[PDB]
């Protein structure tokens, strides 16, 4: 009988690169402001054979992940680690899965 | 004519900084008729908390639930204090009104809530990322004054009095008369079992304007897991995140044409750190979930929904399942597709997660 | 396969946080995996993954050094280290500021 | 092909100086049945004459003649069942099993008190229509069945060794009492029925040899769902009833789909919810929810009408989704909202349809 | 026009290869891959589960089983391997020791566990199994008399233990709300839902001991299972159990992955007791035990869907097809196959729950 009113218009940080995994890419420099200049090349040998990696400037480098954030990393060698000690490759991994196939007897895959 | 259609608009807006601090719109208009045997179901219900003081830790939550069923009119208006003592027990002082049609009767209650999880293994913790079924029991403790002020009243303490002295079952059908109607088979599907009650104290002290009945019992909620009340009760009481009056309105009418609800209200906790540096859109509590597909069951509906989730600046989601369809560089869309079965999924009882994670 | 999971690593990587050596040993190890979601310890079972091949817990540089010499003491390398003693374990090496 | 429901309901009311009411139902579902027996063909035929109405006791005969799984088995019971008290109910009747080649009589004399948990003046004002009331039934039946076969007497024998022994024999007995899925629904409906109490079990000396006598008492529950203490005055209208009531209903349910038919001719389809106005009595919601749970295990399409005939002179005022179709004296419910409803109840849906006829 | 549009779809197969003569081997192939979302809170769950189960020696039977349970659901992988010497005793009786492992993205420990198990109907009526061809409700109860020892190895298992004393003797509300822990999630829902009830614990008294291989807790507890009926542990006693029929190894290679999108089922297996003889000389395909089918029920309301499924019964030379309701779609010279239409209709019933038949007699 009576009702109330409605209204619905809906209906109608301190982070650190693994030289060991780095591979010598250099995004992070791309990804890094000029200004600080955290990132940088550090040579060891041969240059096609993996040669020189990246470092990072502790003192230099004040928290910006811009680096960690924009998830460039191919090698998974920039790393994060948290305060409370956690450390990090990407900034999402994929969930681990069980893998096992699918095959309809029935139907054309089997 | 025979279509059924489910409209929908969700908005989350989420704020910066490690505060969530959330405001959360929701439009919905679904014709499938509503599963009240009462028509039409009109409820309107204000939630504004307020934090009476930092230092005590002392929130102040005021609820005003006010409901047209067959054109009658009910309203239970209450305010109280919360006030976490430990991470266990916490105590709550407050005062209320409920007022159905010519009748109202005003209450006070002090009562403990000692919420305690059974297993407290740092296994689970250390193992499992998201802990989501976590069993455990909770005791409340309410002592409720009622001033004895209407003789209708009067004859229901009266009759009390002897229901109480008479029936030793009284402790197991007070669960009855407690959960009305399908209450009794919801807390079944969700995974609460209630104990009977203790009733400590039965007595009456007279005002001066009107006599008082207190009343002083003792139930013991015991979770499965599934329950929210439980297994998030740290999540529950974001009294820490809140510093600033937050407050939620929220409105839905059933005619048997359709039904229209609208929530719109901010409040922190919307988001928590899941750990690895990105911070979770908090699970849903699968208790609404289930009790609302306990009535969504009923009927099938086309699916049209749609949610908004505006990230603060600076921040972009990780992890969507399923994905988001558009994005507005800060506004993250959900709109149909796998969403939309989502939604059929949750409307009729699913409690499949939706994982939106986001980081800076 | 290589798509579950980081596809960079073969095995579930799990770096060891600076957990060491200040209490009686400091047996709870924190090993961590790459998604950095959960902070696991050094179980037998989680032995039982790492000769298993599944997964794979690796030692970080920049750090108080990890039970450096009371977890192994091979340093022919400097990286040598082994926790049941013929483990053939791999470490991770971070000269990051010490470096120009 | 598909899932498409066939249902052709009508009633027909008479008005003032009765709230009898006629009705026809014939459903057809091409959806098979979920009794794990598959073929079943069950036909019941409900026959309440009024014995004596001034002495309250009206006679029941209730026949039920199901064939499940090539088994014949048919019930049959008479009943005199009179209101001592508005709270307390008295029966007093005889009937007879005929399982398969096995039968079995049984004389019983009942007694439920069904008393409401509360009764507010302060409810009863505000709220008009009450559907939630919540109450307690106590049920104490006395059973005398003649022991005549050999294994019906391997049975009782059985029994008085079970409550010698198991002292939680009482408890136990509920999971016993419930063949199949009836223990969840217990639940799905609302009610909680407690653990029985029996006064006696004993063998007493008769025409027919021993007559096992069983005396026990049980507690039907008080969510307020269940209709059977929501509505106690209403399912027995003995004052009203002056005629002889009969109603047939019969479903036969093979794998291909279940056939309904129901005609029932029975007192109490028209309440006055308000003065000046005539309501069709309200749904049971525990009917709903039981079949409810098992309709809801198939997706259907819905072909639903609804025929009502009032008393000459009544008009329908107030209407959940209004009549499709009205011709003089004739209301026909069917299209959109009409069968949004009916999909709704078949699922489980317990929301309302109130039809308000006034004169 | 038509109603209920946007359904997802599910397509499924079937295959039950029988073996002909005196054996009621049989076996299941099934594949089967859903569009619907899972009702998994932690969704990205796949599980392989290998139940092999070998014939020890029958001189007094304990056929042994051994099952292994590996799941990775949100990124948290557990395993569970049991592998138990299970004995009929007397037909009501069985009388099993095994050994088992659970482990859990760390955490693992080893039991040795011994258990009686009585089962008893609640009546035998010689006049039922005289009037009905197949009870397939049947009222009864299991009385379960657990011995489980734990070595307390890890530190978790010692602070579990340490509590789990304290709370037996400090509550005696305990025998009940340990089945509030007893079921981890929905189960609990499950429970009244699937027709079981439960009762109290009644604990004989857990005990350490000294073991030189490390402290074992060794607790001996026995509980109470009725069933409505539809249970199928309790219902079916004769069943679920090849007492005689393991003259072979049997296996069972299943699995499920389950994530935002689908689910996709993979089941292998041989199993001793598909056939079951019926009277008149007729055998059948078992009854389907309603346990899974109700449990299942709660989460295949969820979504709205269409079902393109297929079954293919191998049937051996020596029989042919009877009272087969549905009906077969293909007749094969020996084989049957069952697709479309009513089956169709079936199957969206069970994929919801509904305790249908489906009977498929088949005789020389
Ligand atoms: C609902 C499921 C559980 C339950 C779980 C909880 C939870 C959870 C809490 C309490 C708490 C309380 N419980 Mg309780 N409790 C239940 C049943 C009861 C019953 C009863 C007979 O039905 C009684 C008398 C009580 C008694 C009480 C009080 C002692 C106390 C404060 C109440 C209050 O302020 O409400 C005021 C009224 C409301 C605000 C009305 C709306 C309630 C809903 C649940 C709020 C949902 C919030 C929404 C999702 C987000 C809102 C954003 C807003 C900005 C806040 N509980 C059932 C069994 N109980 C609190 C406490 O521990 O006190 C010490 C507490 O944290
Ligand atoms: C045995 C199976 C379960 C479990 C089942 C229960 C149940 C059931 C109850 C408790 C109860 C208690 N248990 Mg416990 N408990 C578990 C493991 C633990 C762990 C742990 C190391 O994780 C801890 C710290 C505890 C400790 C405790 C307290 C939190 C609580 C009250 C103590 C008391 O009654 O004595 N248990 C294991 C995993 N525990 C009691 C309590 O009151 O619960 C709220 C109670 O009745
Ligand atoms: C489809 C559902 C998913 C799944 C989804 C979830 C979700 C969702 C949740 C969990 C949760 C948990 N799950 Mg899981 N999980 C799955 C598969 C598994 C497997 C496995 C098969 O290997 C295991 C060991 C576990 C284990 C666990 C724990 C890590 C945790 C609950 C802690 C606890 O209190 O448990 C106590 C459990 C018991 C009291 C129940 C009884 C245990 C078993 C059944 C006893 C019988 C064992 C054996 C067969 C008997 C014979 C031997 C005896 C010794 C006689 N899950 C499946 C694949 N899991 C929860 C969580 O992490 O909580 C924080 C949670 O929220
Ligand atoms: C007396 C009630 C209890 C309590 C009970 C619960 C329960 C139970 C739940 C929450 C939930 C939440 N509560 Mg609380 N909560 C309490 C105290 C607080 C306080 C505070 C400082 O006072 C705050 C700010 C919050 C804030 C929050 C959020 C963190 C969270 C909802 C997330 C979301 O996005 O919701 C989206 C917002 C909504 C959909 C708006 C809903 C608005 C309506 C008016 C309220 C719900 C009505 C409900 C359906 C019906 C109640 C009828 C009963 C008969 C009373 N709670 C008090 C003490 N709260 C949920 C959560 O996830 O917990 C971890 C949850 O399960
Ligand atoms: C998919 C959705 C489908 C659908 C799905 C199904 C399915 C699937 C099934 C049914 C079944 C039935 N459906 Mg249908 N049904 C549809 C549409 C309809 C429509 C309609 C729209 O017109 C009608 C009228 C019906 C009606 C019916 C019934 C004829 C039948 C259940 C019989 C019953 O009453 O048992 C009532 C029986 C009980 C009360 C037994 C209780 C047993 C316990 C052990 C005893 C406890 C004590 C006892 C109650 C005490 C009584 C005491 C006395 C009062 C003194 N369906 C929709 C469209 N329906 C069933 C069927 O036919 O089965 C063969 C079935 O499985
Ligand atoms: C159904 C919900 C309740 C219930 C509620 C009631 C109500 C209400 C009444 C009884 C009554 C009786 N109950 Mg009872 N009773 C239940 C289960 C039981 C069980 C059992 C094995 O579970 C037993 C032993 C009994 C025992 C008894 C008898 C002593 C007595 C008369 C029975 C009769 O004649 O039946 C014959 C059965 C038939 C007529 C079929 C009944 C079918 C349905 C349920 C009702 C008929 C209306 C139908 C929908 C439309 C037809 C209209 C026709 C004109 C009748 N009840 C459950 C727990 N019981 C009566 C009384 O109080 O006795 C003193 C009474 O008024
Ligand atoms: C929309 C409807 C959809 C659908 C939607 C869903 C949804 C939604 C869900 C499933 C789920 C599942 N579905 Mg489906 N599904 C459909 C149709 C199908 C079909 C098919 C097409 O034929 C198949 C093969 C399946 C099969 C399956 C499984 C893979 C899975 C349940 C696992 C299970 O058994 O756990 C067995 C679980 C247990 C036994 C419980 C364990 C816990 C308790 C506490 C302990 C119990 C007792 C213990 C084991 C005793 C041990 C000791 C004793 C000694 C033995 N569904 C229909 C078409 N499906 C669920 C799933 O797992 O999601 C990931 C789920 O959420
Ligand atoms: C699940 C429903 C019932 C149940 C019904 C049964 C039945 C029936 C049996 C047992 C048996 C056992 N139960 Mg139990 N039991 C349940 C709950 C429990 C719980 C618990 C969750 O807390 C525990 C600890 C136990 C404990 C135990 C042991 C004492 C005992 C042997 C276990 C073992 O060998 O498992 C080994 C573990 C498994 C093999 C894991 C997988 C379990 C599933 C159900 C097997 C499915 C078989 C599949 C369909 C066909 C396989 C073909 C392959 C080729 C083998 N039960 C519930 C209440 N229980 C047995 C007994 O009596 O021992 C004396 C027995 O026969
Ligand atoms: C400890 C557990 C119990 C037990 C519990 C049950 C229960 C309960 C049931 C069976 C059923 C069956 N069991 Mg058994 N059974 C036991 C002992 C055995 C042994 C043995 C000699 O060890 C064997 C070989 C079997 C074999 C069989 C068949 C006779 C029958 C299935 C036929 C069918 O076509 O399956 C085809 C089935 C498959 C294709 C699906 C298999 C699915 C998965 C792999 C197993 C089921 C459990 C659950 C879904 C998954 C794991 C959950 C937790 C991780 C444990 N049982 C032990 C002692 N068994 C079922 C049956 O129909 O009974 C009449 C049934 O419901
Ligand atoms: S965090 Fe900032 S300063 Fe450091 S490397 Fe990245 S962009 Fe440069
Ligand atoms: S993005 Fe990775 S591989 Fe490239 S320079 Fe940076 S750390 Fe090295």
């Amino acid at each position: 009988p009576v009702e109330n009113k409605n209204q619905a218009p809906a209906p109608g940080k301190h982070y650190f690169i693994i030289e060991n995994l780095c591979v010598g890419c250099g995004l992070c420099l791309d990804k890094c402001p000029p200004k600080v200049n955290a990132i940088g090349y550090k040579f060891y040998g041969d240059v096609q054979e993996g040669g020189f990696r990246c470092y990072i400037d502790q003192a230099a480098c004040i928290s910006c992940s811009a680096c960690f954030s924009g998830d460039e990393c191919p090698s998974g060698a920039l790393i994060e680690v948290l305060p409370d000690g956690e450390v990090l490759d990407f900034s999402y991994t994929p969930p681990e899965r069980l893998d096992f196939d699918l095959r309809f007897l029935h139907r054309f895959h089997r | 004519n025979d279509v059924t259609t489910a409209h929908s608009d969700y908005e989350i807006v989420l704020e910066g900084g490690s505060s969530s601090w959330g405001k959360v719109k929701a439009r919905a208009k679904v014709n499938a008729p509503p599963a009240s045997p009462l028509l039409p179901a009109d409820c309107d219900v204000k939630l504004n908390v307020k934090p009476l003081d930092p230092a005590k830790g002392f929130v102040r939550i005021s609820a005003v639930f006010e409901s047209i069923v067959d054109s009658t009119k009910n309203k239970l208006t209450i305010e109280a204090d919360i006030a976490n003592e430990t991470k266990e027990r916490r105590i709550s002082v407050g005062e209320g009104m409920v007022s159905v049609g010519d009748f109202s009767h005003t209450f006070s209650f002090e009562g403990s809530v000692v919420n305690l999880f059974y297993y407290r293994s740092d296994a689970v913790r250390r193992n499992v990322p998201n802990p989501i079924y976590m069993q455990g029991r909770q005791f409340h403790d309410i002592l409720m004054k009622v001033p004895l002020d209407n003789n209708d009243l009067i004859d229901t303490w009266e009759g009390t009095v002897k229901a109480i002295g008479s029936t030793g079952a009284f402790n197991d059908w007070i669960r009855d008369f407690w959960f009305i109607g399908p209450a009794f088979t919801a807390l079944n599907e969700g995974g609460q079992r209630i104990s009977r009650i203790e009733v400590n104290g039965l007595n009456t002290e007279s005002g001066p304007k009107g006599p008082v009945g207190v009343s002083r019992w003792r139930f013991s909620h015991g979770g499965s897991g599934m329950v929210d009340s439980i297994s998030r009760w740290a999540e529950l009481f974001p009294s820490d995140k809140l510093n600033r009056p937050a407050q939620v309105e929220a409105g839905f009418r059933s005619d048997s044409q359709g039904i229209e609800v609208k929530v719109d209200g901010e409040f922190p906790g919307v988001s928590v750190d899941a750990g690895g540096g990105l911070r979770r859109i908090l699970n849903h509590p699968l208790i609404p979930l289930v009790h609302h597909g306990m009535v969504g069951k009923f009927n099938n509906f086309n699916v049209d929904a749609q949610l908004k989730v505006v990230l603060p600046k600076g921040y972009k989601i990780r992890y969507a399942a399923p994905q988001y369809r558009s994005q507005n560089l800060e506004e993250y869309r959900w709109s149909g597709g796998a969403y939309a079965r989502w939604v059929e999924h949750v409307c009729k009882g699913g409690v499949g997660q939706f994982e939106i994670l986001y980081a800076q | 396969g290589p798509w579950s999971g980081n596809a960079v690593h073969k095995a579930e990587k799990y770096f060891i946080t600076s957990a060491k050596r200040d209490r009686d040993g400091k047996l709870q190890i924190e090993l961590v995996p790459a998604s950095g979601r959960r902070k696991l310890s050094p179980t037998p079972e989680m032995i039982r993954r790492l000769i298993d091949g599944e997964i794979e817990i690796y030692i970080l540089t920049t750090q108080p050094d990890i039970a450096i010499d009371m977890n192994k003491e091979i340093i022919d390398m400097e990286n040598r280290y082994v926790i049941d003693f013929d483990k053939r374990g791999v470490k991770w090496t971070m000269r990051e500021i010490p470096v120009f």
